[PDB]
RNA sequence: CAGAGUGUAGCUUAACACAAAGCACCCAACUUACACUUAGGAGAUUUCAACUUAACUUGACCGCUCUGACCA
């Protein structure tokens, strides 16, 4: 009740994250750095998601909020080469590029040296590592293109 | 084609073994965060009292 | 009109500027396990607790038994940690709790009972009985 | 100003350039896992083919009844031999080069496996002291850019660094003998960053006498007891 | 002829029942009580006493907690205690863990539901 | 080097004895991944003499963090 001392002690929803609904990209400060994506670039497919996975489990021990975990589209290149004296480009194999990305935010400009070092010593043989600031055209490179959209802003062009 | 029992029992023997040698990774790898943190805040609280 | 609690809210000590950093439950049996020690402890407001239990005696009661054996504890600990190092070392022993057809003796296990907790068990269940209470007052 | 002198060090470090062996535990989980994924996985199109060529060898030899002649040219088997006979004849690098057989400690062919931290001479009252490279501070400069100074201050290298951070990875204190202590210069205050060595090398002209490349294992050998602890906390050997 | 306390429908666990079967599981011990409705541990088996941890290879597993279920039936038998209410979580109750003791203490005698309350 | 402090595994003012506890941690399955869940794995009283008590009391002892010496 409102008058008796016990007032107010079943709230509960001030213990938790306003939840009332893309997502604007929050730049750091002077201290800490904003939100980063951590691209992980290999031809081994397994390579890729098991560092991911590692560098995933890596920010929770090191209470670094991840944002976002996901993948980018695989990319297939064909892989030609010249036949022994010939001059016709033959086809020798198929290589598939997977990339991973694990989204974090809030990291310390202090602790980010550490971080860096401690992901750089543990990467994986044939495995790329390359961190970047997360920007608008990084998120919309993940959606399908649209040719009519292109179109119709051609005529106005 | 089954696993026979000496093959079954091998492989559960050395999971068991690859949970310590995992264990004792991860005691090297967040030591050597640590080793690094102190360090480095040290070395920021002693570069503070030298010159601001 | 508002009355001031007479003693710590519930959930005061929550720091509410970093509630994005402060780790969650994120599992029903930590929250369940948290709620079970937090309804035993006293509260000043009314509880289930305080019209139900018990009203036991607020004095301790008083032990009229023989005294209480002595052991040492050092001496105990270690033979108990080489028996626990010779049963581990056995392969047929790992090999049968690995395959869950592992069992133990229930009448060695109830002689070494009667021997450790066998007397405090009993005390305690001839206290839920109220031998005590009727016995002895 | 201050009795303590600043003095600005660089822990430049060469990452490996291959892979550590796997340990010998580590061989039996890969077998284990390389095994286990076979035996969950589906026949590719190299198995599929093998199954039917030798299913065609029963169907032409047991009865006469294909009606075709051509088939396939090279057979699943036939094929991996060319695959075997190339992979032969084609060399690898050396994982273990004419550097560590010398044990020429200057060069960065060496340990390709470890990590290699950058070592120089110099010398105090005429005294030779293995100490990483570092430089005085000066004034309008960060404490950063004195460690990036002191590449540029190397003999003749043409080396590019990658610096990670502005704060210090750790901090080295110590006082100068009383022979020489006065108030004005009491000691000096290391200051250490570390880089990370992209490219470059030092020249020819001067390699023994004035750098080398160590690991923290042998780090040891060249540090003072008390210059070596201080170093061994932000170096690691992962 | 007893009350049982009825009620709390809206919460967990329900209180309508004379005694009941508590497991404690913790990360190197397991923990079986039997507890009257108003709080009072009536007979208790876990991993901890010496004369149980003698026996078992590892007080963590499957075996402890089948273990624990064969002590604990024998002694509910030897305290008297025939019928009691068994109050697991959906996990809990699916994990092999919890039906092997359920098993054990039923092929003890114990039965895990106890019978309704004569209002009449 | 000396002096000063400190003493259960990572944390804990867990440890009356019936007992070295609770949590954190690691592998596997599930999960894109995390998380939950299930099923597993590894752990400690520095050591010793003192009602023989004693992780606890006290000494020694070993280790450890600090103040200076020492230092390029």
């Amino acid at each position: 009740y409102k008058t008796k001392p016990t007032h107010g002690i079943g709230k509960y929803k001030h213990l938790i994250k306003a939840e009332e609904p893309v997502r604007a990209i929050n730049l750091g400060t002077d201290y800490e750095y904003g939100v980063l994506n951590i691209h992980l670039t290999a031809y081994d497919m397994t390579l890729a998601e098991s560092y991911a996975q590692y560098v995933h489990n890596l920010c929770n021990s090191l209470s670094i909020k991840v944002e976002e975990s996901y993948a980018m589209p695989t990319k297939t290149i064909e892989v030609l080469q010249l036949q022994d004296q010939g001059s016709k480009m033959l086809l020798d194999s198929v290589l598939t590029t997977h990339e991973r990305v694990v989204q974090i935010s809030g990291l310390s400009a202090t602790f980010a040296e550490i971080f860096l070092e401690i992901i750089q010593s543990s990467l994986p043989e044939g495995v790329r590592l390359s961190v970047k600031e997360h920007t608008e055209e990084d998120f919309k490179g993940r959606f399908k293109a649209r040719p009519e959209l292109e179109e119709l802003l051609a005529k106005l062009k | 084609v089954e696993l026979t029992f000496e093959e079954t029992e091998r492989r559960a023997l050395l999971l068991k073994k690859w949970s310590l040698y995992k264990q004792q990774e991860r005691k090297m790898e967040r030591d050597t965060i640590r080793a690094m943190l102190e360090a480095q805040q040290e070395a920021l609280e002693e570069l503070q009292l030298e010159s601001p | 009109r508002r009355t001031p609690p007479l003693g710590p809210m519930p959930n005061s000590d929550i720091d509410l500027s970093n509630l994005e950093r402060l780790e969650k439950y994120r599992s029903f049996d930590r929250y369940r396990r948290r709620a079970e020690q937090e309804a035993q402890a006293p509260h000043w407001w009314r509880t289930y607790r305080e019209y139900f239990g018990e009203k036991t005696d607020p004095k301790e009661k008083i032990d009229i038994g023989l005294p209480p054996p002595k052991v040492s504890r050092t001496q105990q600990l270690l033979e108990r940690k080489q028996a626990i190092q010779e049963l581990r070392a056995n392969v047929e022993e790992e090999r049968a709790a690995r395959l869950r057809t592992a069992s133990v003796p229930l009448d060695a296990v109830r002689a070494e009972w009667e021997r450790t907790c066998g007397p405090y068990h009993k005390q305690r269940l001839a206290e839920y009985y109220g031998l005590y209470r009727d016995l002895f007052h | 100003g201050s009795p303590w002198r600043l003095l600005g060090a660089l822990c430049l470090q060469r990452p490996p350039v291959v892979s550590k062996p796997l340990t010998p535990l580590q061989e039996e989980m890969a077998s284990l896992l390389q095994q286990i994924e076979i035996e969950r996985s589906l026949y590719s199109d190299h198995e599929l083919r093998a199954l039917d060529e030798n299913q065609r060898l029963a169907k032409k030899k047991a009865d006469l009844h294909d009606e075709e002649d051509e088939q396939d040219i090279l057979l699943a088997q036939d094929l991996e031999d060319m695959w075997e006979q190339k992979f032969l004849q084609f060399k690898l690098g050396a994982r273990i080069t004419e550097a560590d057989e010398k044990n020429d400690r200057t060069s960065l062919n060496r340990k390709l496996d470890r990590n290699l931290v950058l070592l120089v001479r110099e010398k105090f009252g005429d005294q030779d002291v293995w100490i990483l490279p570092q430089a005085e501070w000066q004034p309008g400069e960060t404490l950063r850019g004195t460690a990036e100074r002191t590449l540029a201050t190397l003999s003749e290298n043409n080396m590019e660094a990658k610096f990670l951070g502005n704060a210090p990875c750790g901090h080295y204190t110590f006082k100068f003998p009383q022979a020489m202590r006065t108030e004005s210069n009491l000691g000096a205050k290391v200051f250490f960053f570390k880089a990370l060595l992209l490219t470059g090398d030092f020249s020819q002209a001067g390699n023994k006498g004035h750098h080398v490349w160590v690991t923290k294992d042998e780090l040891g050998d060249y540090l003072k007891p008390k210059y070596l602890a201080q170093v061994r906390r932000f170096v690691s050997d992962l | 002829v007893a009350r049982k306390e009825r009620g709390w429908r809206t919460v967990f666990p329900s209180r309508e029942f004379w005694h009941r079967l508590r497991v404690i599981r913790t990360q190197h011990h397991v923990e079986a009580l039997v507890e009257h409705q108003n709080g009072k541990v009536v007979v208790s088996a876990s991993t901890r006493e010496w004369a149980i941890k003698k026996h078992l290879y590892s007080t963590r597993n499957v075996v402890a907690c089948e273990s624990i279920g064969r002590v604990l039936a024998q002694r509910c038998l030897e305290a008297g205690i025939n019928f009691m209410v068994y109050q697991p979580t959906p996990w809990e109750a699916a994990s092999d863990s919890m039906k092997r003791l359920q098993s054990a203490m039923t092929e003890g005698g114990v039965v895990l539901r106890e019978p309704q309350r004569i209002y009449e």
